[PDB]
């Protein structure tokens, strides 16, 4: 689901 | 607060292409999902498809797949819209909107810019004529007839008069020019007394009347 | 394809009045990925509940969703007057994101039968070769009305335009506006003008006519 890409994208730039 | 901010209406012929620009404030723009949403005369909201601009990552309605294409700039913060091959049905108010946050991203659409509205048209910039509707109770009116493009605003007696107001949708005709009405009712015991004057407003071909409508 | 219906596409309620709006998926919808949004005239979108049920900051706790799977509802504890708007559902569970065809929250009232009008064209439209005449149906409620013109008893099709007002703010009535046109020289080929009108608030149909030139 493309509408998801974004929060992936928010959990890993807040973990590293 | 993320602000959407898009460029202006615009004509356009049939068989051409048309841009449009969504630039956003408030917010981060690069992470964050970009969709644009259609809605045409009279009918409910399309989503036509949207871009991920950090990733470059773009997801097309397969309806509009092969003649859309959707950009984004991170050095202006800007989204663009391209939508090719235009016909009458392309039509519609565009918008886009971002999706909201808790911040963590929520997918839905929290943030729209205030829409764009494409026509698609061979015809040309056209002022209309005002002509009268002429007059218990009496109804009266103007008729707004043979403009282009949209939008056309109507007022009464300055603004003075809007109670029994009702001005009515366009109507497009078979010539690609619009027409529209608007009507008041008022007692017929005060059609000799008082003047009804209707206030049309045509921005694009600076048609400024004030029609005096009499029995 | 997610095909998202919502049935009926208006609701007539009345102020205060609790409301319940349905949105059907064609398969079930991932994650919960359902959206309600409201829309008024004039304005964009704006987005009320997101994940199915839950309500972005600012938006009233008035409006909730529920559901799962196939079956999802907006509801509205308790109708004020701003609520009288369109509501979409949108799914957003696949990449191919799809939108409800939109449900009209609207005011009942009692019945209201049109007042007819109509209006022969003007002298100054006749000067320059056409002439239009206008019918209107004024503030009528159910919003359903039609209109139907005869010229010298022959009914027209094809030379006449319509439209309705929003639903007026005031007495949650209607009106609606139907222009006939012809060149002048078929005008005055022709001498009873006529709009017949039938809507639930009358028992049989009302017809205003003029006789040309009089």
């Amino acid at each position: 689901n493309w509408f998801d890409i974004t929060n992936w994208l928010w959990y890993i730039k807040k973990k590293k | 607060q993320v602000q959407l901010v898009q460029s202006g209406a615009e004509v356009k012929r049939p068989g051409s292409s048309v841009t449009v620009s969504c630039k956003a404030s408030g917010g981060s723009f690069s992470t964050y999902a970009l969709s644009w949403v259609r809605q045409a005369p009279g009918r409910g909201l399309e989503w036509m498809g949207g871009v991920i601009p950090l990733l470059t990552i773009t997801n097309y309605a397969p309806r509009f797949q092969g003649r859309i294409t959707i950009t984004a700039d991170r050095s202006t913060s800007t989204a663009y819209l391209e939508l090719n091959s235009l016909r009458p049905e392309d039509t519609a108010v565009y918008y886009c909107a971002r999706e909201g946050t808790t911040g963590k991203p929520i997918g839905a659409f929290a943030h729209w810019g205030q829409g764009t509205l494409v026509t698609v048209s061979s015809a040309s910039t056209k002022g209309p004529s005002v002509f009268p509707l002429a007059p218990g109770t009496a109804a009266l009116g103007c008729l707004v007839k043979d403009y282009f493009p949209e939008p056309v605003t109507v007022s009464w007696n300055s603004g003075a008069l809007t109670s029994g107001v009702h001005t009515f949708p366009a109507v497009l005709q078979s010539s690609g020019l619009y027409s529209l009405s608007s009507v008041v009712t008022v007692p017929s015991s005060s059609l000799g007394t008082q003047t009804y004057i209707c206030n049309v407003n045509h921005k694009p071909s600076n048609t400024k009347v004030d029609k005096k409508v009499e029995p | 394809e997610i095909v998202l219906t919502q049935s009926p596409g208006t609701q007539s309620l009345s102020p205060g009045e609790r409301a319940t709006l349905s949105c059907r998926a064609s398969q079930s919808v991932g994650n919960n990925k359902l959206a309600w949004y409201q829309q008024r005239p004039g304005q964009a979108p704006r987005l009320l509940i997101y994940g199915a049920s839950s309500r972005p900051s600012g938006v009233a706790d008035r409006f909730s969703g529920s559901g799962s799977g196939t079956d999802f509802t907006l509801t509205i504890s308790r109708l004020e007057p701003e609520d009288f708007a369109v509501y979409y559902c949108q799914q957003y569970g696949q990449s191919l994101s799809t939108f409800g065809q939109g449900t009209k929250v609207e005011v009942k009232r009692t019945v209201a039968a049109p007042s007819v009008f109509i209006f022969p064209p003007s002298d100054e439209q006749l000067k320059s070769g056409t002439a239009s005449v206008v019918c209107l149906l004024n503030n009528f409620y159910p919003r359903e009305a039609k209109v139907q013109w005869k010229v010298d008893n022959a009914l027209q099709s094809g030379n006449s335009q319509e439209s309705v007002t929003e639903q007026d703010s005031k007495d949650s009535t209607y009106s609606l506006s139907s222009t006939l046109t012809l060149s002048k020289a078929d005008y005055e080929k022709h001498k009873v003008y006529a709009c017949e009108v039938t809507h639930q608030g009358l028992s049989s149909p009302v017809t205003k006519s003029f006789n040309r030139g009089e």
